[PDB]
């Protein structure tokens, strides 16, 4: 049938559910230094990079917040540009998680947990950011609401108290949505264990479980509210993040459509690191059967049509910055695309507009070696844009006596690189404790396969 | 209340540079090495721009001293997460350094850019690199003689602009 | 102690077929454990809907209604500031705040809403002690009726479970 | 296949252009008492339902590309509903008509004294003037009625001829770059007919919170229609319960999204208050619009997002129709609030042309819409979903 | 310190009756606090609470 | 069968009574550092010279 044709294509040749859990079952619970070669030897670079990271934060807090090169007209560097970048990497791994679960569909079941916990380890080197980019980071929870013996509250003004109030949303929704996706799969892990202390961890954090009539029925009301709760918290966590910019009446930041342009972005940017850790877990972790290539086909249109969002984006910030008759969004323009950062701007028209339309064409999609590099054009492509928003517009604006260059440190680099140990400890931590892919929702999509084939 | 307002007059504003002098003498302000003031973080919160209108071989210049003009719908008050600076019922923005968890996100929403970031610990700083923290507590006991007794003299990660000195006002 | 007797099922839709019986049949106290959803399975157990959304929504409404009178008694009553020139009930800025406040506090009881929904928070259910059970989140099908409605005899109902199509009912230990 | 549906559409179609022919009479005789308010009111009655058969062609294009049941049932209330196009540029030229005769009655960047007086609308000029504010906008009535006609000759093709991969194929081909088109010649189309109404007001996402509005009203006359069809018994096909939940949940998510560009646009514009974003929300917030602003936040969004909140008033097709003929007269109370206060900015005037060449343009609009029904089966017999339709209706 | 700027009916006491420190509040503290505002002019909780009264 | 069932109440009182347990230890510190009489020296006699 027309149904079948769409599934079967997301799934290998022929799978039953001790066969989707065993392929699961065996790239966690096989046993430590039976592990696979390369999961060390890539937590050993991811480790190492987190000693970069929690290095380059003591240097911070002890020698300052001005070892990152930071000026004072472009007061905003890397600790922005890399805090909207990998929040924006977490969004659309909730787009897959929780706002496919809107549109019930079924190639999101096998992506759905290395994306839901792609999320939230690209939360936990973005909730960083606004917790440590802030000159005093000691005194953050003084953006926080509490009767605290002076009578000084947040402001509720300002996007960085709604970031502090996105963020850690993001945070524990993400967290608990992620958490409710796994008590069913931990359930399967413990039973299928074998190994006490093993059978006791998964049986732990599996709280019950149980299986159960009722409470199947109760986890697909949570699921669905929960999914119908994270569609508009990541269609605002990027668009409150998109309001730090935006609520400032800098020129090429109080453009009126960053919300649905940052949310877009966000997707952009997301869906190439989705790809970007998947091509390898497809690949060498054998999920070749359940990761199929229509997953990748489909996850291409999808950064395709948010892709085209933000091409777009970036064509209703120039026009309507020359629409505007002022003389600080004319220079907009003439400071984009001339001037001294106007490589900037051509290597992201370049990077989002030039060489990610190749998703448009199935021979550019299909084939994950074209997927995996329009991917890496995407993630350092995005990353320019939330350079061009944040650092292009800040180092020339009104006053000209006030104008700033911005050459970022070694502190930025070390810490926006050793970003990466920090995702990478947490996301190999994920592996190899967790099942990276879906159990209980790749055994659906299994009975739903059976169940079109029955007719058939 | 007192609405306290300043009129400059360009017209007589020869770049003497003793208004700078007389901010730093009066708020604390501290010095900043040339290492950072070339990264663009001079302390000062009053500063004169000149210009140099047209045909660069013999040029008008024209000075605009710029401090902060107190705005009342200031925009670096409404970004501030915390509520540090917030407006006066005398009517000039008031920055208050202790509450400031060093954010700097008001000066990105200042349009002037006069605020001024505390980034590291600039204090004695010619006398102490400000890329240390082994000292950065320890002050020379000779300069904390020469500052106000009525104006904070910041740490680092706290932003600070022209106040209308308001240790002058108060 | 007897907690009751469970039929393990190989496939999925001779389950719901089989938890279709033992409602027609008269039982009440009975559940179908899977190892995933099986569209059909409520409403053919007898749950008919549960009441969490409406838990969802009114710690949802109340993290909303609670964070904007926060936001509002913080600019109003409580320390009422001149930041910005803005006027004290800024209607909007109040909004993106009570929004998370509203997302928030509903998947803080849509999680939490849930797990104190079911009894998950406590392993050791009397049903974990099955001779198969340990495959129920794997591959196998279950129903396990309780002991404690009425009609249900140790050697009655087993001929009923026998009298469907079980692959083996067995009397589940407590 | 039912026979009573073609005789109602055809009445229908009929007793909507008398309508649509005698009130549009009526605005014609009423613009001769006063010129400008027609032309103030043409171009509000033009938006609703421009946006509106043009919203019916961004859901074809998104019902082309996503395979759902949803769609489906409206692949004939959506050709048809973006198939008003050929009327929609008809009825522009009214609008066209102001702009090469020298009134200014509709747009200000015509008028010669504020180009010369005004220097922020000297400089978009390059960008408002005769000449090329005409070429764009048939420039726009040749990609919107040609990506309305190229996806219905295929559609008229996918019954005559058969279901082919390859004509499914050419769907995706054009609906993919079709949006990309589409809302492109929008964000110029609302800046022509909608921004440059206030010249000196520039803002992104003024054409985004028309595409966010465009996609309540094709949603929520898609519930409308399918009701309208099936409470007379006229569909070819019983409404899955499920599926009707799932038009539901557009028109709900659609509801927030609405929600999201509009609040968003003001809660930027009110933040940081540039004088030149702000004289848009702050003409609209003052002098009795603000009545018509808080119907925005309340009767636009918080009453139809409590109500569309629960399966309940989403599951039933008699709750979720009342709330769709509701929306539908919020959207109208929304296309005034956000339309008309560029005309007499410093007060609340409505007229009763405003309802009178409403129901002018949406007589012949559904006078156009229920003729380009009749030429379909309204299922699309030879389609690659209605045998999963066919199902879940027959359970 | 705010407690009594926002309002300091409460605790203002007649000016020369502040260096007599057995001085108890009276029962009725407000309405003659309250009446020794006006009398003082002591600025409302809007200008007494304002970031620069202390925080100089 | 893993986790025996003394697990039911040493899980059933790490929710409602170990909960409400570090709850009010995480404000027992909060109101002694942050809101006491304490922290503050009220009626600690400073020692002069
Ligand atoms: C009630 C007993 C009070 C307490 C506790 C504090 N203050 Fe006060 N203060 C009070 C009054 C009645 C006034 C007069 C205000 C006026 O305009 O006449 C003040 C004033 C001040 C001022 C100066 C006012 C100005 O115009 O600048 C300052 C700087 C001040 N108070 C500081 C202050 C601090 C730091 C306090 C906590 C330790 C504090 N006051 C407490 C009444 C009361
Ligand atoms: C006089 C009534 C004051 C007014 C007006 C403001 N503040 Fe205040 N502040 C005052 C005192 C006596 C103290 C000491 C409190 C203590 O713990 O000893 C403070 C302290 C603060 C702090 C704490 C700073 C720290 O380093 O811990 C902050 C953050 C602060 N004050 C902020 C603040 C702001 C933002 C104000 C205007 C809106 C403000 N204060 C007014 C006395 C008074
Ligand atoms: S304003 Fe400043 S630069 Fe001008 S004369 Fe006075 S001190 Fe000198
Ligand atoms: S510092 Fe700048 S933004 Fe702040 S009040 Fe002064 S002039 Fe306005
Ligand atoms: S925005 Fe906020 S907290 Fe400090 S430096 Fe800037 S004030």
């Amino acid at each position: 049938s027309a149904y079948g044709k769409m599934l079967e294509e997301l799934l290998g040749p022929k799978q039953t559910y001790e066969s989707v859990t065993r392929t699961i079952g065996d790239i966690v619970l096989t046993p430590i230094r039976k592990t696979p070669w390369g999961w060390p030897v890539g937590f050993v670079i991811a480790a190492l990079g987190l000693l970069m990271y929690l290095f380059s934060l003591a240097v911070l807090f002890t020698v300052g917040v001005g070892v990152w090169g930071i000026n004072i007209p472009v007061a905003w560097g890397f600790d922005i540009i890399n805090f909207v970048w990998w929040i924006g990497i977490g969004h659309a791994g909730t787009l897959i998680s929780a706002i496919l679960l809107l549109f019930r569909q079924d190639w999101r079941t096998s992506i759905n947990r290395a994306a839901e916990a792609m999320t939230i380890f690209a939360v936990a080197c973005a909730g960083i950011y606004p917790l440590v980019h802030t000159g005093r980071p000691w005194l953050d929870y003084w953006m926080l609401p509490y009767p605290g013996t002076l009578g000084m509250w947040p402001q509720f003004r300002s996007a960085l108290e709604w970031d502090v109030f996105a963020i850690s949303t993001y945070a524990t929704v993400s967290i608990l949505f992620w958490y409710l996706g796994l008590i069913p799969d931990l359930a399967s892990l413990r039973d299928r264990a074998t190994n006490i202390w093993v059978k006791r961890f998964y049986g732990f954090l599996a709280l019950g479980w149980r299986g159960g009539a009722r409470d199947w029925n109760r986890y697909e009301v949570a699921s669905l509210i929960l999914a119908g709760l994270s569609t508009p918290l990541v269609l605002s966590v990027h668009s409150i993040i998109s309001l730090d910019f935006a609520i400032s009446q800098l020129p090429g930041w109080h453009v009126t459509v960053f919300p649905p342009y940052f949310v877009a972005g966000a997707v952009y940017c997301g869906f190439a690191m989705v790809i970007l850790l998947l091509v390898p877990l497809r690949r060498w972790y054998k999920l070749h059967d359940l990761i199929t290539i229509k997953h990748f086909d489909l996850m291409g249109k999808v950064m395709l049509a948010s892709g085209l969002v933000v091409a777009y984006g970036y064509f209703a910030e120039i026009f309507y910055a020359w629409y505007s008759a002022n003389i600080y969004e004319y220079f907009l323009i003439t400071n984009r695309t001339m001037g001294p950062y106007a490589w900037s701007y051509w290597a992201l028209i370049v990077l989002n507009v030039a060489i990610p339309q190749l998703l448009w064409f199935k021979r550019f999609r299909v084939s994950l070696p074209w997927l995996f590099f329009i991917s890496i054009c995407i993630n350092i492509g995005m990353w320019f844009e939330r350079w061009v928003i944040i650092v292009l517009s800040l180092h020339r604006d009104f006053l000209p006596s006030s104008w700033g260059y911005y050459t970022p440190s070694v502190w930025d680099i070390s810490l926006y690189a050793g970003s990466f140990g920090w995702f990478f400890f947490l996301f190999f931590l994920f592996i190899r404790l967790l099942p990276a892919i879906s159990i209980f929702e790749v055994r659906d999509l299994v009975h739903k396969t059976e169940t079109e084939k029955a007719l058939a | 209340g007192y609405k306290w307002g300043m009129s400059i007059d360009l017209n007589v504003c020869n770049s003497c540079n003793a208004c700078v002098v007389a901010c730093q003498s009066e708020n604390n302000i501290p010095v900043v090495g040339k290492d950072e003031v070339w990264l663009g973080r001079e302390m000062h919160w009053i500063r004169i721009d000149q210009y140099y209108v047209g045909d660069e071989h013999t040029p008008n210049v024209y000075n605009m001293v710029m401090l902060c003009q107190q705005c009342e719908h200031a925009p670096c008050e409404i970004v501030c997460p915390v509520a540090a600076t917030v407006h006066d019922a005398e009517g000039l923005n008031n920055m208050v350094y202790n509450r400031c968890v060093g954010t700097k996100y008001c000066s990105n929403n200042c349009p002037y850019k006069v605020r001024r970031f505390n980034f590291l610990q600039y204090q004695d700083v010619p006398y102490r690199s400000p890329i240390d923290a082994s000292t950065e507590n320890d002050s020379i006991p000779v300069l904390k003689m020469m500052r106000n007794p009525d104006v904070t003299v910041r740490a680092r990660g706290v932003m600070e602009k022209c106040t209308f000195c308001v240790q002058r006002i108060n | 102690t007897l907690y009751g007797l469970m039929a393990e099922f190989d496939d999925a839709e001779a389950l719901l077929a089989a938890a279709e019986k033992t409602r027609d049949a008269g039982y009440k106290q009975f559940e179908a454990y899977t190892p995933m959803p099986i569209h059909g399975l409520d409403e053919a157990v007898g749950y008919r809907g549960t009441r969490l959304p409406w838990v969802i929504f009114g710690a949802g409404l109340l993290g909303a209604s609670g964070m904007f009178a926060l936001q509002t008694w913080i600019n109003l009553v409580e320390y009422p500031l001149n930041i910005g020139g803005r006027p004290l009930f800024s209607w909007p800025a109040f909004i993106p705040a009570t929004f998370e406040g509203m997302v928030l506090l509903s998947a803080f009881a849509a999680v939490f809403g849930m797990i104190a929904a079911c009894g998950l928070p406590r392993p050791y259910h009397p049903v974990f002690n099955a001779p198969n059970f340990e495959r129920a989140s794997v591959d196998r099908f279950f129903l396990c009726i309780e002991a404690a409605d009425p009609k249900f005899e140790l050697k009655q109902t087993r001929q009923f479970l026998e009298s469907l199509g079980p692959l083996a009912v067995s009397t589940v230990d407590n | 296949e039912p026979a009573a549906l073609r005789p109602a559409l055809g009445r229908l179609q009929q007793v909507a252009l008398i309508v649509g022919g005698v009130a549009m009479l009526l605005a014609v005789a009423g613009a001769f008492l006063g010129a400008a308010q027609f032309f103030h009111s043409y171009i509000f009655a033009y938006f609703f339902w421009m946006a509106l058969s043009l919203g019916g062609l961004l859901v074809l294009m998104i019902n082309h590309l996503t395979q759902g049941v949803w769609g489906l049932m409206l692949r004939r209330l959506l050709e048809a509903a973006a198939l008003t196009l050929p009327l929609m540029a008809i009825l522009f030229l009214p609008i066209a008509a102001e702009t090469l005769m020298g009134t200014h009655y509709l747009f200000p960047w015509t008028n010669p004294e504020v180009v010369a007086n005004d220097e922020v609308v000297a400089l978009k000029t390059p960008y408002l003037n005769v000449p090329f504010f005409l070429a764009r906008a048939v420039i726009y009535f040749v990609l919107f009625i040609g990506m309305a006609y190229l996806l219905r000759q295929w559609s008229l093709e996918e019954d005559a001829k058969g279901f082919s991969d390859d004509l499914r194929g050419r769907f995706q081909r054009l609906s993919g770059p079709g949006i990309v088109v589409l809302v492109m010649a929008w964000t110029f189309a609302a800046t022509d007919w909608g921004m440059s109404l206030e010249p000196e007001w520039f803002s992104s996402m003024y054409p985004v919170t028309y595409i966010a509005s465009m996609l309540i009203l094709t949603f929520g006359g898609g519930i409308i229609a399918l009701a309208v069809l099936k409470s007379r018994n006229l569909l070819p096909f019983g409404i899955p319960v499920d599926r009707l939940h799932d038009l539901g949940k557009f028109l709900f998510a659609f509801v927030a999204v609405w929600a999201y560009v509009n609040f968003s646009e003001y809660l930027i514009i009110w933040s940081g208050n540039v004088p030149e974003l702000t004289p848009w929300h702050g003409h609209r917030s003052a002098g009795g619009w603000e009545i018509l602003g808080i119907v925005m936040i309340f009767g636009h969004f918080l009453l139809p997002f409590m109500l569309l909140l629960s399966r309940f008033a989403k599951r039933r097709l008699a709750n979720l129709t009342a709330i769709a003929i509701y929306l539908y007269l919020i959207e109208i109370v929304w296309y005034f609030w956000k339309i008309m206060p560029a005309f007499h900015p410093d007060g609340f005037h409505i007229h009763w042309l405003d309802l009178v060449t409403l129901i002018a343009i949406g007589g012949l609009w559904l006078g156009v819409f229920a003729w380009n029904l009749q030429r379909a089966p309204l299922l699309a017999p030879n389609d690659y979903r209605v045998p999963l339709l066919r199902r879940q209706e027959a359970s | 310190c705010l407690d009594c700027h926002r309002n300091p009916e409460k605790y203002v006491r007649p000016r020369e009756e502040v260096f007599n420190m057995a001085w108890t509040p009276p029962p009725n503290q407000l309405e003659v606090g309250r009446r020794l505002v006006q009398e003082y002019e002591i600025r409302s909780s809007w200008e007494l609470t304002n970031c620069a009264i202390c925080h100089r | 069968q893993v986790f025996d069932r003394r697990a039911n109440t040493l899980a059933r009182v790490s929710i409602f009574a170990g909960i409400p347990l570090v709850l009010a230890i995480l404000g027992g510190v909060w109101w002694l550092f942050g809101w006491s009489d304490w922290h503050r020296d009220v009626g600690v006699e400073i020692p002069q010279p």
